[PDB]
RNA sequence: GGUCAUAACCAUGUCUGGACGUGGCAAGGGUGGUAA
RNA sequence: AGGAGUGGAGCCUGCGGCUUAAUUUGACCAACACGGGAAACCUCACCCGGCCCGGACACGGACAGGAUUGACAGAUUGAUAGCUCUUUCUCGAUUCUGUGGGUGGUGGUGCAUGGCCGUUCUUAGUUGGUGGAGCGAUUUGUCUGGUUAAUUCCGAUAACGAACGAGACUCUGGCAUGCUAACUAGUUACGCGACCCCCGAGCGGUCGGCGUCCCCCAACUUCUUAGAGGGACAAGUGGCGUUCAGCCACCCGAGAUUGAGCAAUAACAGGUCUGUGAUGCCCUUAGAUGUCGGGGCUGCACGCGCGCUACACUGACUGGCUCAGCGUGUGCCUACCCUACGCCGGCAGGCGCGGGUAACCCGUUGAACCCCAUUCGUGAUGGGGAUCGGGGAUUGCAAUUAUUCCCCAUGAACGAGGAAUUCCCAGUAAGUGCGGGUCAUAAGCUUGCGUUGAUUAAGUCCCUGCCCUUUGUACACACCGCCCG
């Protein structure tokens, strides 16, 4: 397959492009409620669906932002014109968007606020929006210069086995301050299981349960119903 | 051997024998296929255990 | 209604270490568009 | 209970000490073949010389016979660095000069921090709600007993109903002549024609055997491949148990347990500022901690750790026979791969051609120990191959302190290991080779893979250590404690 690479190297090269982009965007769209991307090559076109919570701030004035970003990508990876085309998308339900929830906590913190109240505000929101449970940690300095941790926890959580891959999403964010750095971690547990999306599989968190319909009666007595 | 049945098995086993009492044999294979049909079981291996205990209960309940 | 035995020796510690303070609940928004 | 070792010898490699212009640096069960750290240059933090600015931006100054850039030859110099000086053109406002301001740093601080990891801890532990008991710190729930590998269940009960970890789950291994379908996978069947030998019945014909080309619009999918399913439950039987939870033996058959991944609360002043354009503060910044040349990290009276090869005959040596599996490969970074085949050379190697983006080509990966027959003869022997002389090749810009490889010669310790101590229970230990990682050149390392393949146990708390209850305490910096003359 000249001049392209063999099949082993083919998937690796895709991953490198997927990864560079995913950190490139995050350093200039964080405040506009970045939440990821989802790329899809289609015949004679690349689609890069720039998932973000609030499409307002994404658009800018006369679609300016989307135009700047497309011209960059068109040069960096050296594609000729008419290939890359960005599109935006609004994600419904933000309480499952750990990445964006973490970056909301970031700007609330950088706004100048205490840690407990900020964490509480983020907590109830993601719980209210619909979640099994949720957790926030903030480890680093505050009120001294020995480090500490403050854990704020509600609901259910899992930590072991393969279900961890389905039922939680996890984000990590560094946030700066004038004196030292603080580490944020957010872990949120997704609510869907049998009915809805359908997506998540049946196994329950850490006690796998059976759901059993009811009915068992008779009324029989001798009769023939001739048709 | 080792291994004592977990609480998830003994809890749900009781429910399943109670409400479908007249739908159980005293054979493993029949009681297996029944549990698959009258209820969701999230695994196959889990089913093969819960069936076997449902069977073991049904032996004593007739005494 | 019931039956089973013999214990050696074994001391001491350079050390300038621990994040805790006040009940806020609380975004609140939609020009483009098939029609028009 | 045993098996094989380590500790002894030689070598490799890391660490301490010592030396030195410098021998850079982190780390002391939970450091020490560790920093994937096998350093020629490069790396590079170190040492010794030389060059460069890539000091943004701001304000003021300079200034078109001019701000400014570079250089021939000679001297100087490791240097052909216009580096410096002699000599005198070129460039044209980009700069330069002064100040302000920064910028860079493998500089320091892991006791300012994030992130990640190790360990306590691989054992079964952990918490809140409501209610109860106490002036309260707290306690009950989280338990006398049985049972389990398990805070696993049964049961009992001032608690009741829950959560996390445990299992469940995921991956992997052992079981399908059932299903799905195969010129980048095979088989069978002939058709064969061709080769071959009577090789077998027979005669040499014919029939059959041995493989290859030939094979098909042949037949098939047992073998190879990968998807959906099925299968295993203490299910059955007999004992034993409160007859509960379970346990033991046995039938059936592949025995419910093949091995990993993932892994809680709380904690450590554990490791890492030398992965980070993660990061605080401090430091330095043109005579630079940011680049070139040449040297060092390999320097040796000692000490210690991980390993490798040996001390022979259950062997070595020389011929002959015969079996695998996981992978990997140029078209990528700035430039490079895996190699068949032909030829030349004892060998290392050279040279001419060809295939492979890969179930297609290398490669039916015709590997080692093993196996069979010669020779050696209990002898520091031909065991051992350290050390060392001379010569030939390959990589690179360069091989000196010998990069690696080959040829001939040289021929050391070592004769089974003191006091101590490590690891291991079934395709397991041990023997034995191969692939990957690092890689211009190179594994005694590490990570995976097959092949050959035992002994000994089916236990216990004796030692070492860990979990739970009861008890004692002048301990809480927690016995590595405290305290007396």
């Amino acid at each position: 397959m000249a001049v392209q690479i063999s099949k082993k190297r083919k998937f690796v090269a895709d991953g490198i492009f997927k990864a560079e982009l995913n950190e490139f965007l995050t350093r200039e769209l964080a405040e506009d409620g970045y939440s990821g991307v989802e790329v899809r090559v289609t015949p004679t076109r690349t689609e890069i669906i720039i998932l973000a919570t609030r499409t307002q701030n994404v658009l800018g004035e006369k679609g300016r932002r989307i135009r700047e970003l497309t011209a960059v990508v068109q040069k960096r990876f050296g594609f000729p014109e008419g290939s890359v085309e960005l599109y935006a998308e609004k994600v419904a339900t933000r309480g499952l968007c750990a990445i964006a929830q973490a970056e909301s906590l970031r700007y609330k913190l950088l706004g100048g606020l205490a840690v407990r109240r900020a964490c509480y505000g983020v907590l109830r929101f993601i719980m209210e929006s619909g979640a099994k449970g949720c957790e926030v940690v903030v480890s680093g300095k505050l009120r001294g210069q020995r480090a500490k941790s403050m854990k704020f926890v509600d609901g259910l959580m899992i930590h072991s086995g393969d279900p961890v891959n389905y039922y939680v999403d996890t984000a990590v964010r560094h946030v700066l301050l004038r004196q030292g750095v603080l580490g944020i971690k957010v872990k949120i547990m997704l609510p869907w299981d049998p009915s809805g999306k359908i997506g998540p599989k049946k196994p329950l968190p850490d006690h796998v349960s059976i759901v059993e319909p009811k009915d068992e009666i008779l009324p029989t007595t001798p009769i023939s119903e001739q048709k | 051997m080792g291994r004592v049945r977990t609480k998830t098995v003994k809890k749900a086993a009781r429910v399943i024998i109670e409400k479908y009492y007249t739908r159980l044999g005293n054979d493993f294979h029949t009681n297996k296929r029944v549990c698959e049909e009258i209820a969701i079981i999230p695994s196959k291996k889990l089913r093969n255990k819960i069936a076997g205990y449902v069977t073991h209960l049904m032996k004593r309940i007739q005494r």
